């Protein structure tokens, strides 16, 4: 095994496991290799640096998440393999095949067999790594999809100069346990802790924060000094959002960019050397997450009567007008809704104006029914139900000065 | 358990043998149940694991008395020794000490 | 041809595969519903381990089934589950949960108890 | 070092199985199984006798490995007397199985010295006119035959078995399946044409069968490196002593996995990670790398995912577990989980934990769902085949129309299991007893 093992931060065991399987010799290279790991574990970072230091390995990258269905997945395999083998050996005259002719799992074996037959003029055996970054991220996923890819090397001819290599990068855990009896060398990726997450964000965001346009324009209006300033903001963001984000890299990277311009403008000629006064001046950037960044009168009263008919039994309605809110609402009828709506309305018959506001209440997805697509409002079997939470229905009744909390007390 | 162990020796002191007898009386009614109220050879091993556990200490000596085997590792102890004697694995050589197979 | 290889198949399995069959048959003699969930088999396996935890003869297997003989490995809560499914012995419904998923037996109940007593 | 590079490559080629036919490794417990398979192959290619045998065995039970060795042994002497026709049950469907036979026949006949031309009806017509000085043995290798034994109709299984008794051309069908009761999966007429030749694959019985298999996979029987004589003495010393570290990992895998390809997944990276001969003998004696591989395999499960959580991620899962435990069916939503978490913060501070608002727990609630912890109530999830996966995508479920605070979820771990995987040093241990 002649290969170069790169140095990855907090990935000493993961980098050594990739060098023991991925090699330039197919005799010591497995046909299957699963890289299981959740988001924010560094699966793509440990794979790009491993293939960049070694230029003798030919790997083909493929994103199954950009193909939705499984039909374009079979077409993208034969299209990327022929394109990669064309630029690898331009001194070999091969025949171009149509990648759109792969519509069945059997057709993929015939297409790959028609390409490897014209590449037998080589000397040694050259591997062909087909990295499938995100196999379980495919839309139309089933339990029989992975069984058709783990047996692809069996149908391929053994006396071939180019052998395919499948590499899967799973995300969840239950999807991997469904094929544990196949004995596949899986390389797991555990999530980082509070000491490895902050160290990764420091060595990845310091090169873009100190050279930003906002920080360079603040020092002229009011390189070792700017490094400690950008490193202090990264450490203060993680320690203040460790419970809101957890251990995700994408959740913490968005909060840094959202608070970087607001933290640079709060730096003056005295807050550059005193980090104690800088944290007190911008206390509104660490105490909260800063979030993320006209109804009609008849329409307001219709949502109030719909909330009662969906969270109360209709057998006791002749004693009031004459916690159930924690569960799913119940379905009612059209005539049952107009009876309570007319009673709670202040000093009105059911004209076309009442039905007009009721039809618009369903367009905004404020009230659910029994059918989603192609609904029949004139059908007597289709019932209606509420579709708004308790917090939304509370602010609506408060604007019209209506006591909505006394009906459920 | 305090009054049960004190009445067993009623001896001016409470020995270790009197405390072990009180636990057996309490465990006789509060057992065989946990999250729900209301054979051991193959399903619950024991006999399959003791054959490789007691013989491991005997093989390490040749590389013993009946009292030394208990301290180094008692109804199940004597039952495992009779099983190996039928398969020509150990030698009795009296009740004092035990001898392994040649 | 007239012989049945299902009886001799369970007698040559490992301790983890034999414990899953013995735990499933014990749950059928308590409720009698022929439909034990996956969460009940896990609780029944741990219940049989803590029967004689104070004895040194039983604790020797607890360090392997839950820690594999390593102090860095935490106490665990898939290989023997999918093995019996492809052999036509055990069944499993299509469910995304790993606690309320019912587990049914495909083979007979009389021939399954004979393999547990042979061990 | 040139001496260690030749020994490291040879040891890795033995575990993967890429050795030539003249130097293949045959185990002791599998020696009585390959002899019956070799008898059927030698009788159909040399003696030209039609046979039909369907192999039955568990996953990774050395089924395809034994069939590949028999085809390579016969190709070194009788390479112009038979062909190789391989079939799969997962890749090839019902309609694609007809075109797969004609495709593999036109490529094998041109190699010894059209069929797959036209529509689907004309392809199957030319196959029956061909199969139904000596002849040519058409060796059929069928993988996952349980998928083709459908209780609705077995068209391919009826035509394949007809090419053995009535047909004069020697056709050797070697089916490989995993179902133990493969005789009941066939029809009344399909089972009549079968010879009832079901060869069951043997398994590991005693403990000495696994020791001889590992020793035969790490012993270099060729003079290709100066460190061969020194490596055989180190491997034989650790295996003969039951108190060593190599015998402990074999006995542990014998009672937990009892699989040879499963245990081979850890020996391959142990040898490749060694820099020289001194590092190889050290890792093979203390087995320090084997303990690291076992911890990584159980690091992304339900136990390893709890240690990678913060203080808020653990408080939400604990508060949500108490709601489903006290309920009848275990149904809960975001509104029921927030009520238990809010009552726990005010109870601890009364005897300072920052109480997060309801707008901040939404990000934590969605992060626990992706981490496999909160499953939807009465949800199928991943479908079996591709037929049920398409019908489920076109139908809009009721959980997508209702808001997130009213979605019924289920706990993947009860409160009884959370108290065992949480140490006493944590402050959230007092709210896990109920
Ligand atoms: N050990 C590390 N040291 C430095 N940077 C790292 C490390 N691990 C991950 N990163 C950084 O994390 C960033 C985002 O992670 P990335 O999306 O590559 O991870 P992943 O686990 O492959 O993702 P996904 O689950 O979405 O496929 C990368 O751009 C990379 O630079
Ligand atoms: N042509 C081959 N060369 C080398 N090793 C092989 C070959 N075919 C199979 N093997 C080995 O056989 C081992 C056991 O799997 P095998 O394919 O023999 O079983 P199977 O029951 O037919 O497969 P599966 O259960 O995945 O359907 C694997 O670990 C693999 O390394
Ligand atoms: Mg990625
Ligand atoms: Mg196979």
């Amino acid at each position: 095994m002649n290969v170069t093992t790169p140095e990855v931060a907090f990935r000493e065991y993961q980098t050594n496991c990739l060098a023991s399987y991925i090699s330039a010799d197919p005799d010591i290279t497995p046909s299957n290799l699963i890289l299981q790991g959740y988001s924010g574990t560094g699966k793509t970072y440990t794979l790009k640096k491993y293939f960049n230091a070694n230029p003798n390995l030919h790997a083909v990258w493929l994103e199954p998440v950009e193909l939705v269905s499984w039909k374009p997945l079979l077409q993208a395999i034969a299209r990327t393999v022929q394109y990669k083998l064309k630029t690898l050996y331009p001194n070999i005259p091969t025949t171009d095949y149509d990648p759109l002719q792969v519509e069945e799992p059997f057709l993929l074996v015939k297409t790959l067999h028609n390409i490897f037959v014209q590449y037998e003029s080589l000397q040694e055996k050259t591997c062909l790594f087909l990295i499938l970054d995100g196999f379980d991220s495919l839309q139309d996923l089933d339990a029989a999809l992975f069984n058709k890819y783990i047996k692809l090397n069996e149908l391929l001819p053994k006396d071939s100069k180019i052998n395919i290599k499948f590499i899967y990068t799973m995300l969840e855990t239950s999807f991997l346990q469904r094929y544990s009896t196949h004995c596949i060398p899986t390389v797991m990726f555990p999530r980082y802790n509070v000491d490895e997450v902050s160290t990764i964000l420091v060595m990845s965001r310091c090169g873009e924060l100190m050279e930003d346009s906002c920080l360079r324009k603040r020092i002229i209006e009011e390189d070792d000094q700017f490094q400690n300033v950008a490193a202090n903001f990264i450490h203060l963001i993680v320690q203040a959002f460790h419970s809101y984000t957890g251990n995700d890299i994408f959740a913490l990277n968005d909060l840094i960019d959202f608070k970087w311009p607001k933290y640079v403008s709060r730096i003056t000629k005295e807050n550059i050397f005193e980090p104690l006064a800088l944290y007190k001046s911008a206390i509104k950037l660490f105490l909260s997450t800063d979030d993320n960044l006209d109804l009609s009168i008849i329409s307001k009263y219709l949502l109030i009567a719909s909330y009662i008919c969906s969270y109360l039994e209709p057998r006791y309605d002749a004693s009031i007008f004459s916690n159930p809110r924690y569960l799913q609402p119940s379905l009612f009828a059209i005539e049952r809704l107009l009876a309570i709506f007319q009673a709670i309305f202040p000093i009105m018959k059911a004209n076309i104006e009442v039905f007009q506001n009721l039809s618009e209440l369903h367009t905004l997805k404020l009230i659910a029914t029994t059918m989603n697509k192609n609904i029949d409002y004139l059908s007597p079997k289709v019932r209606w139900k509420v579709n708004v939470p308790w917090e939304i229905i509370k602010e609506i009744s408060e604007s019209v000065h209506f006591n909505i909390s006394d009906y459920f007390s | 358990m305090i009054r049960l162990a004190e009445a067993h020796a009623k001896k001016n002191v409470v020995e270790l043998e009197d405390v072990q007898e009180a636990v057996r009386l309490i465990r006789s009614a509060i057992k065989d149940y946990a999250t729900d109220p209301k054979v051991q050879t193959g399903k619950s091993v024991i006999q399959r694991k003791l054959q490789e556990d007691l013989s491991r200490e005997i093989m390490n000596v040749l590389k013993m008395s009946f009292n030394e085997l208990i301290k180094q590792i008692s109804s199940d102890i004597q039952e495992a020794l009779s099983r190996l004697q039928q398969e020509d694995k150990v030698i009795v050589l009296g009740e004092g000490v035990r001898r392994s197979v040649r | 041809t007239l012989n049945s290889h299902v009886i001799t198949f369970m007698t040559r399995l490992s301790f983890t595969a034999k414990l899953f069959i013995y735990a499933l048959l014990n749950l059928m003699k308590k409720n009698g519903s022929q439909e034990q969930e996956l969460g009940d088999i896990v609780d029944e396996i741990k219940l049989l381990i803590e029967v004689n935890g104070s004895n040194k003869f039983v604790m020797e297997i607890a360090k392997t089934l839950f820690q594999q003989g390593s102090d860095n490995i935490s106490e665990q809560l898939d290989f023997v589950l999918n093995q019996l499914l492809d052999a036509g012995i055990l069944f499993k419904q299509t469910m995304k949960n790993d606690r309320i998923c019912c587990v049914k037996l495909n083979i007979s109940v009389e021939e399954a108890k004979r393999a547990m007593n042979e061990d | 070092d040139p001496g260690f590079g030749s020994l490291q490559r040879r040891l890795l080629q033995q575990l993967y199985g890429t050795l030539p036919t003249d130097e293949k490794i045959i185990f002791t417990y599998l020696q009585d199984c390959q002899q019956e398979i070799d008898r059927i192959i030698k009788q159909s290619i040399i003696q030209k006798e039609s046979h039909s045998v369907i192999l039955v065995g568990p996953r990774q039970s050395y089924k395809t490995y034994l069939l590949d060795y028999e085809l390579s042994l016969l190709q070194q002497s009788y390479k112009e007397q038979f062909i190789t026709i391989r079939l799969n049950g997962f890749i090839h469907s019902e309609q694609t199985a007809i075109n797969g036979i004609a495709t593999q026949l036109e490529q094998q006949l041109q190699k010894i010295h059209t069929i797959s031309s036209g529509s689907l009806t004309e392809v199957f017509e030319k196959i029956l006119l061909l199969l139904d000085i000596t002849k040519i043995t058409v060796v059929f290798i069928f993988d996952e035959i349980d998928t083709f034994a459908g209780p609705v109709r077995q068209t391919l299984l009826y035509n394949l078995f007809d090419m053995v008794e009535h047909s004069r051309v020697p056709v050797c069908i070697f089916g490989c399946t995993t179902k133990l009761n493969i005789l009941e999966y066939l029809e009344k007429r399909v089972k009549s044409r079968f010879s009832q030749r079901v060869i069951y694959m043997p398994q590991i019985q005693n403990l000495d069968d696994m020791v001889d298999a590992v020793r035969n996979l790490l012993t270099v029987r060729s003079e290709i490196s100066p460190w061969v004589s020194q490596w055989n003495e180190t491997l034989e010393k650790e295996l003969s002593d039951p108190r060593s570290n190599l015998n402990r990992h074999i006995r542990m895998n014998f009672e937990t996995f009892r699989s040879l390809p499963t245990l081979k997944n850890s020996i391959i990276p142990l040898v490749a990670t060694s820099k020289n001969f001194g590092s190889l003998c050290t890792a093979i004696k203390s087995c320090s790398f084997l303990d690291i591989y076992n911890k990584n395999q159980l690091s992304n499960n339900l136990t390893g995912r709890l240690q990678s959580l913060s203080d808020l991620e653990l408080a939400i899962l604990i508060s949500a577990a108490r709601v489903a435990l006290r309920a009848k069916d275990g149904s809960f939503n975001f509104n029921l989980a927030y009520a238990e978490y809010e009552k726990m913060i005010k109870a601890i501070n009364s005897r300072t934990i920052k109480l997060w608002l309801k707008k901040d727990v939404k990000n934590v609630w969605e992060n626990l769902v992706q981490l496999d912890f909160f499953t939807e109530k009465s949800a199928v999830g991943l479908r079996d085949n591709a037929t049920a996966a398409f019908y489920a995508s076109n139908y809009q479920f009721q959980g997508t129309m209702i808001p997130f605070d009213l979605r019924s979820y289920q706990m993947q771990i009860i409160l009884q299991e959370l108290r065992r995987i949480i140490p006493k040093s944590n402050m959230y241990y007092s709210w896990t007893q109920l």
